[PDB]
């Protein structure tokens, strides 16, 4: 009895569970994300 | 059999270019 | 690659010109092949050749291909940004997992070791 | 026969219609068309 | 964990055996997001 | 206020809620939908020779 | 995103003294007097370089398309 897969669920941008909470300013530059940006959304499709 | 001329190995020539 | 008459050299790729050989280059070749008591690549083998070299540049590769070339010249990638940033985001997922797992030995070393990659400017 | 661009390491290559769409040397899974070379004229106003 | 056991039974008399069929459930684990590709392999999105 | 009592236990109702955190994270190396094809192809398999 | 190159209003060249207004604010003098230092007398043309955001700068730190 192990680990089992049972969905995906969406991330919201920039919360703790985001790549993107980590980048500093350089690395967001470098991911074509923009530092103005706040986050708070999800990206579906 | 034949001997290859100079034509022969430029139609074979690969380049550093190509080579990369 | 081996001169006739010199010995076996091993050389690397950048060494060689994109300029074509010469008719005095190709006759001292030849003189060197007589030295040596060498003949000369035959036609039918040199359309071998040619057949091979048209076939290998009109190729397509295919998947799995294309990801060992990739995986190979990543082990040749010294550095480059964009690889850099994703390898420090997979040490922060590792690290948060080591963090969860509490184990306090590995997100030292995890820890160190993004001390030595980041510092960036 | 045509040209097209990588999006993350900006490297220059071929396609011939049959390959997969990837960078050759970083294998990005994004690249870009390059630009066309007719002539392009602007009017300054 | 509000409805953490899921629970089968059946008193088998086919020497009477009462038999109950259970599982649990328990931890979550979440990780970073992740693309998968048609060739297979997987990266960091 | 000022007894220690009183000072211990509101430090500890304080920070006992403080701590809140179930879910582990974990690293994914491959395909989470692997295990579940792979055992669709062998049930597959043997339902053809129970066939 | 980048100083126009001619005031809106009038069409003084304004587009020449960018830098030099930056390297007067960097000395210490207040706004006012380096737009004075810098002839702009009609106010028209003070608002040009008083009100101007320099964004290239931001869109500059994107790594380059093409090389
Ligand atoms: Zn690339
Ligand atoms: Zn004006």
């Amino acid at each position: 009895g192990n680990k089992v897969h049972i969905g995906k669920v969406p991330i919201m941008l920039r919360s703790k569970f985001c790549s993107l909470r980590t980048l500093d300013e350089v690395d967001l530059y470098k991911m074509k994300e923009c530092p103005y940006d706040m986050g708070g959304y999800f990206v579906i499709n | 059999s034949k001997p290859a001329t100079l034509s022969d190995i430029n139609k074979i020539i690969f380049g550093r270019t190509a080579m990369s | 690659v081996a001169f006739p008459n010199q010995k076996e050299m091993v050389r690397p790729l950048f060494v060689f010109s994109d300029s074509s050989i010469t008719h005095p280059e190709f006759d001292l070749f030849l003189r060197e092949l007589d030295a040596e008591g060498l003949s000369v690549m035959d036609l039918r083998d040199v359309d071998y050749k040619y057949h091979q070299l048209k076939e290998m540049s009109s190729r397509s590769l295919s998947n799995d291909e294309v990801n060992s070339i990739v995986k190979m010249k990543q082990s040749l990638s010294s550095n480059t940004g964009f690889n850099t940033v994703l390898k420090k985001a997979q040490l922060q997922e590792e690290l948060e997992e080591a963090r969860d797992a509490h184990d306090h030995e590995r997100v030292a070393r995890i820890e160190a070791e993004l001390k030595s990659i980041g510092a960036e400017s | 026969g045509v040209k097209y661009t990588c999006g993350a390491c900006a490297h220059n290559f071929s396609l011939n219609k049959s390959d997969p769409v990837r960078c050759k040397e970083c294998g990005h899974r994004v690249i870009y068309k390059a630009r066309t070379k007719r002539m392009i004229q602007f009017d300054a106003r | 964990w509000e409805e953490p056991r899921l629970i089968l039974d059946q008193p088998a008399q086919h020497d009477n055996i009462n038999k109950r069929y259970e599982i649990r459930f328990g931890k979550i684990y979440l990780s970073r997001p992740t693309m998968t590709e048609a060739d297979g392999t997987t990266h960091a999105m | 206020f000022q007894s220690t009592t009183h000072q211990k236990l509101a430090k500890a109702l304080s920070a006992k809620q403080k701590k809140e955190s179930y879910a582990r994270s974990v690293v994914t190396k491959e395909d989470p939908e692997e295990r579940q094809r792979r055992l669709e192809s062998q049930e597959n398999e043997r339902y053809r020779l129970e066939r | 995103m980048i100083i126009p190159v001619r005031c809106f209003s009038c069409g003084k060249v304004v587009g020449d003294k960018w830098d030099a207004y930056l390297r007067l604010l960097e000395e210490g003098k207040q706004e006012g007097d380096a737009l004075d230092e810098l002839k702009l007398k009609r106010y028209c043309c003070r608002r040009m370089v008083l009100t101007h955001v320099d964004l290239i700068e931001k869109f500059l730190r994107y790594n380059p398309l093409e090389k």
